[PDB]
């Protein structure tokens, strides 16, 4: 309707996206930090090799001073060297519910952050920015923490077996047939942690003789998940079309490494939506390249699942697309529905299979009771299931947010990378020591964030993460807003080249 | 005008990173600095 | 691996040509030296810097990507993923040899000054060479 | 070459497999039981009331009263799920709280705990273990063991079950390629892993020998007892403390929080300057989720309970080896494990010779005692996935919440559907 | 400079030719392919 491509991905509407790059200077001006840090932690290893005190730290025992050492002395330099510098931004503890405003409790450090003391003070009414909350359901008062406390009281916290032996209730078959329902798909499994349902499920499904095609930027669990299996993997560059389709051709012309033989399938593993990047998959086109060349689909909306669609049915409902055209789809309970947990849906034959041949359904123990009566209760709201408008509400409320916020950041100058219809907002923060600068002064002016550093993100590309929800009003969103122009004119963050214009 | 020249300060401690190292660190570094500078002005001064 | 892609990232060539230039600077600033000293330690600093950097240095500073796959191998080994002939692998290659070309013409193209760039030229250009890719001359510096 | 023209060839000929195979004829699985209701100590399942016999809860914890108010209380001020991993903002004063009580429970210095219990060992073993070192390993071991095994890259090498002369043998053996090249041999580790209360064969690993040996060949031991915590030792500790043995001589130690506690997840108590390493480098602690605090609320209430009396780790060991000498004696029947554990087997006296007739013999027995009302199961495996696999089993799961007329009971039935089906 | 330029008319002969040898060893390496190692 609105645009076509030469592979013949039809879109619907407007695609629309930005990752503008890092100005020259910036970019030079990072190095020198980079470099200085360096140099000091050199001289610092010198010191602390016999003429430092450095007794503030853990060593071998007496008796075991000649075994073979534990760890390898560099591989833990830059944690020891600029991790440890900036580190009390990551691990603040909190003792309430987690939305729209936390409590956070307060420590202070006398070591440089070697070691930690809680003070007894309470910081409350922090702003949170920091938390997957998308559509707001992360609470301690309503209908949805209400049944759980039912089911609690007669059940109990947790099973003791797995599914296969007596670890199967009927919680459990209640729950996978509304997943379907939800989902648009035939049949559906629920397993219980997140990160395990990668990890345990795709060994069950390929082999040697098989291919992998993964994204550049995928998540641990699905790297794990390939890395178990024993396939061959191959890596095309993020979210290129032209990578996936030259990478895929080269594989049916010319089989197997050594042998030569056809491959026996292939799978291509991709992500509804990257959350470090901000960005969102171009489906439309990668299902019309896997029926040119006959391979299989792994989605994973761990992070689009009830945060996009006009109804919250995912990045499939939101490209207008068929939700059988994909052979699996995965995704987590936790960062949408505030529980815990994941599924896979798919054919029948497919979910018939995994009952059979998984790990986790023979080994590991099945879900907690009330857990799965939290995501039974959301799923119902959403749906409009309810009676109330709730689910239709808090649907809308996070697309206006997420487009007024990311709109007046433009503005305000700012470089903002990703898809206009992302709630994942990350801010651009190149220099190493503004990493530690930005997250100690939006705490002093009551806003939580997230930062995240170079072994984790291409050296120049320091960020900061902005996660939005349904929660957020406007008087909370402007002030956030207002909060943030102050510490980015203080630090010097507005490196845009071509500002947005109102 | 004091305010204004502090905040310049800053700025230099952030696009060097020296606000994350401690005051000792930040002694040795601005102790080196300075010493080049001063002898650089020197050697332009007999050789010119 | 994380530490394979640094020496490609955008502004990385023109900030190590600052880096031997801002060398250059603070070596000639000395009250009592000669301009043919000035320019043999320049070269000689450099490239000693590089071969400790790029040839005996071996691992990521950072924990091992899968393993430890990359615990053996110093820092040109693993550079590109072990491909050859890259523009980061020729950048390298070709800088110690214009670093030459000028401190043979500073010193005026003295004799005793050649021993010591031409020894040095040739330490640091010798394990570049594909053939040695993985070899440790008499077992030194193995584990 | 190949121009242009006959690639499309090559690419349209091809034709890939289905993505799961199709089924060949009737499967052992693919009929779970459905139980209404909480698998208590009375259980509906498939429609019938029975006894459990089957679930690892051995202290009667889930059900407990006073357990469901701690986790009442704590769903009613933090909701039911932490909307972030541990490193952002995921972390609660609950979390610091049972990391403190676990590490004084178990006398150590530091302790961790993961949101699921098999993501505890499979991250664990590949922080330590990288792509050129040794680890010996017992060949009765579970299955997470060795997924974290084959997730490290490095050299197994697995010895016969619970004898030390094969382990010396093993290990005698890296010592002669020790003087055959003593540069490698400087950068090269040594782990030893063992289970103390074995869950695929229910027997006791010889403890103080693995120590000994420990210190002469010079390898760390990561012991694994998951079956054994809250079970053995006279304050249930686990087996270090039924031996008597200093438990800073074991390096690493872990356990789930998902069959004595009756809980979700797992932990790893050690000394800090090995716990703190798992905290940036366990794969499944640094990219999920954390514990739902309701269910870390749970774990203090139980092991408060746990230090409060004693006398609940007499109990069911003295009913534990009732139901194992009042089973010697059953024809075509044979049991397998040790008068101290709670879970053991029921082995099936000389097999045909055929495992899918086995399967389906031992079948009959189950669903032929389930209609007396006494519920058991049978040990599932992933058959193609498996470095030994074990024969088919029934597991016999003994609880504190267990009579000893129902005990006595169990036998008479179990023994009077087996000389009727087997002979 | 009037010392320095002057001084390469007298340069030796085994020091140009080393430095003719080292500018055919870069347009040969300018000019490579790329052949990941099998
Ligand atoms: C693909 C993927 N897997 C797993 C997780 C985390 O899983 P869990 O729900 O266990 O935290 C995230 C977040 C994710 O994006």
């Amino acid at each position: 309707i609105h645009h076509v491509t030469q592979n013949g991905g039809l879109y619907k509407r407007p695609f629309n996206e930005a990752f503008e790059e890092t100005p020259m200077l910036v970019a030079v001006l990072t190095y020198v930090g980079y470099g200085v840090l360096t140099l000091f932690g050199y001289l610092r290893d010198f010191l602390r090799y016999w003429r430092i005190e450095k007794c503030h730290h853990a060593t071998e025992r007496e008796e075991q001073k000649d075994f073979v050492s534990l760890y390898q002395d560099f591989e833990n330099f830059y944690t020891r060297n600029l991790y440890m510098r900036i580190r009390d931004n990551w691990n603040r503890p909190i003792c309430s519910v987690p939305g729209a405003r936390v409590d956070i409790m307060e420590r202070q450090s006398h070591d440089y952050n070697w070691s930690f003391k809680y003070t007894g003070n309470i910081i409350k009414g922090v702003i949170n920015m920091g938390s997957y909350n998308y559509l707001g359901f992360a609470r301690n008062t309503g209908s949805c923490q209400e049944a759980a406390a039912k089911v609690l009281e007669e059940y109990g916290a947790g099973v003791c077996s797995t599914r296969q032996e007596i670890g199967n209730l009927d919680k459990h078959e209640e729950l996978e047939e509304l997943v379907a329902r939800f989902l648009g798909v035939e049949a559906a499994m629920a397993y219980g942690m997140g990160f395990a349902t990668n990890s345990m499920n795709i060994p069950a499904l390929v082999g040697k003789g098989c291919l992998i095609l993964s994204d550049e930027l995928n998540h641990a669990s699905l790297v794990l998940g390939a890395r178990l299996s024993g396939a061959t993997i191959r890596i095309f560059k993020h979210n290129n079309m032209q990578s996936l389709e030259k990478l895929l051709k080269d594989a049916i012309v010319y089989g197997q490494p050594r042998t030569r033989r056809p491959w026996k399938k292939i799978l291509i593993l991709v992500e509804g939506i990257y959350s470090m990047e901000g960005s969102i998959v171009r489906l439309p086109e990668v299902i019309a390249l896997k029926k040119k060349y006959k391979a299989y689909l792994y989605l994973d909306e761990a992070h689009s699942i009830g945060a996009l669609g006009p109804t919250g049915r995912g990045v499939v409902e939101y490209f207008g697309l068929d939700p059988e055209d994909v052979d699996v789809m995965m995704g987590t309970f936790t960062k949408s529905f505030g529980a815990s947990g994941g599924y896979i849906g798919g054919k029948k034959e497919l979910i018939d299979y995994l009952r059979t041949h998984s790990h986790s359904a023979v080994y590991a123990t099945s879900l907690s009771p009330p857990v799965v009566e939290q995501i039974i209760t959301s799923m119902k709201c959403i749906m409009g299931q309810d009676g109330t408008s709730l689910g239709k509400e808090c649907v809308q409320q996070l697309a206006e947010n997420t487009r007024y916020f990311r709109r007046r950041l433009k503005e305000m100058g700012f470089i903002i990378y990703g898809n206009e219809d992302s709630p994942v907002v990350p801010l651009m923060l190149y220099m190493p020591a503004k990493i530690g600068a930005f997250g100690r002064e939006m705490l002093k002016r009551n806003i939580g964030v997230v930062v995240v550093g170079f072994p984790a993100t291409p050296i120049i590309e320091s960020r900061a993460r902005f996660c939005l929800s349904a929660a957020h009003t406007k008087e909370i969103l402007d002030t956030a807003l207002k909060e943030i122009d102050e510490v980015g004119d203080l630090l010097q963050l507005k490196y845009s080249r071509h500002r947005l214009v109102p | 005008a004091w305010k204004q020249m502090s905040w310049f300060y800053y700025q230099y401690l952030l696009v060097t990173a020296l606000y994350m190292l401690e005051p000792w660190e930040r002694t040795v570094f601005n102790s080196m600095l300075v010493s080049i500078v001063g002898m650089a002005l020197y050697t332009g001064y007999v050789f010119m | 691996n994380p530490a394979t892609r640094v020496m490609n990232s955008r502004g990385i060539w023109l900030s190590y040509v600052l880096a031997i230039g801002l060398l250059h600077i603070v070596l000639l600033s000395i009250p009592f030296v000669s301009v043919p000293v000035v320019w043999t330690l320049t070269n000689l600093i450099h490239n000693m810097g590089m071969y400790i950097f790029l040839h005996t240095v071996k691992g990521t500073p950072f924990e091992t990507p899968d393993q430890g796959k990359a615990r053996l191998l110093t820092h040109w080994e693993q550079m590109d993923y072990g491909v050859q002939f890259t523009a980061s692998r020729k950048f390298l290659t070709i800088t110690p040899i214009v670093l030459y070309f000028l401190t043979s013409f500073y010193t005026k193209y003295d004799q005793i000054h050649f021993v010591l760039n031409t020894v040095s030229l040739m330490s640091v250009l010798i394990p570049k060479l594909p053939q040695l890719h993985g070899v440790r001359i008499f077992g030194i510096n193995k584990y | 070459d190949l121009t242009v023209k006959e690639k499309e060839e090559l690419i349209e000929e091809w034709q890939p497999e289905p993505l799961v195979p199709p089924v060949p004829k009737d499967h052992p699985a693919l009929n779970y039981n459905i139980v209404s209701g909480p698998p208590s100590h009375k259980t509906v399942v498939n429609g019938k009331e029975c006894i459990n016999f089957a679930s690892f809860n051995f202290l009667g914890l889930l059900d407990n009263p006073r357990v469901k108010a701690a986790a009442l209380a704590s769903l009613k001020k933090y909701g039911v799920g932490t909307c972030g991993p541990r490193g952002f903002y995921g972390t609660f004063d609950v979390h610091l709280d049972l990391e403190d009580r676990l590490a004084k429970f178990m006398k150590t210095e530091e302790a961790i705990i993961y949101s699921y219990g098999f993501a505890t060992i499979a991250s664990a073993i590949p922080a330590y273990s990288k792509r050129g070192d040794i680890v010996f390993v017992d060949r009765a071991a579970c299955f997470a063991i060795q997924k974290g095994l084959q997730a490290s890259r490095s050299d197994i090498k697995l010895f016969k079950h619970n004898d030390m002369a094969d382990l010396e043998r093993l290990l005698k053996e890296q010592e002669i390629e020790d003087q055959k090249n003593p540069r490698k041999a400087r950068v090269t580790r040594r782990f030893i892993v063992v289970e103390g209360l074995y869950m695929n064969t229910g027997t006791i690993c010889p403890l103080p020998e693995l120590v000994k040996l420990k210190y002469k060949y010079k390898a760390r031991i990561f012991l694994e007892e998951s079956l054994s915590f809250g079970v053995l030792g006279e304050h249930g500790r686990g087996v270090t403390e039924h031996y008597g043995i200093n438990i800073d001589d074991i390096d690493l130690i872990s356990a789930n929080m998902e069959n004595a506690l009756a809980s979700i997840g797992g932990f790893c108590c050690g000394r800090s300057f090995v716990i703190d390493h798992q905290r940036l480098s366990g794969q499944g602690y640094c990219f999920s989720a954390s514990l739902p605090p309701l269910l870390a609320a749970a774990a203090i209430e139980a092991l408060n309970i746990m230090e409060e009396n004693p006398g609940i780790f007499a109990v069911l060991k003295e009913k534990c080896g009732q139901i194992h000498k009042a089973l010697q004696g059953i024809s075509g029947l044979k049991v397998v494990g040790e008068s101290l554990s709670p879970a053991f087997h029921l082995q099936l006296e000389e097999s045909t010779g055929s495992r899918e007739q086995d399967v389906r013999l031992l079948q009959e027995i189950v669903d032929q005692c389930m209609n007396r009302s006494i519920a058991l199961t049978q040990a599932r495996y992933l058959e193609k996935e498996e470095k030994c696999l074990p024969p088919p089993s029934i597991r016999v799961v003994v609880t504190v919440e267990q009579t000893e007329e129902e005990l006595e009971r169990a036998a008479s039935t179990i023994k009077e559907v087996a000389q009727a089906v087997l002979l | 400079l009037v010392e320095m330029v002057q001084a390469l008319y007298e340069a030796p002969a085994y020091h140009l030719i080393l430095e003719g040898i080292l500018i055919l060893w870069i347009i040969r390496l300018l000019f490579s392919k790329t052949y990941k190692l099998q």
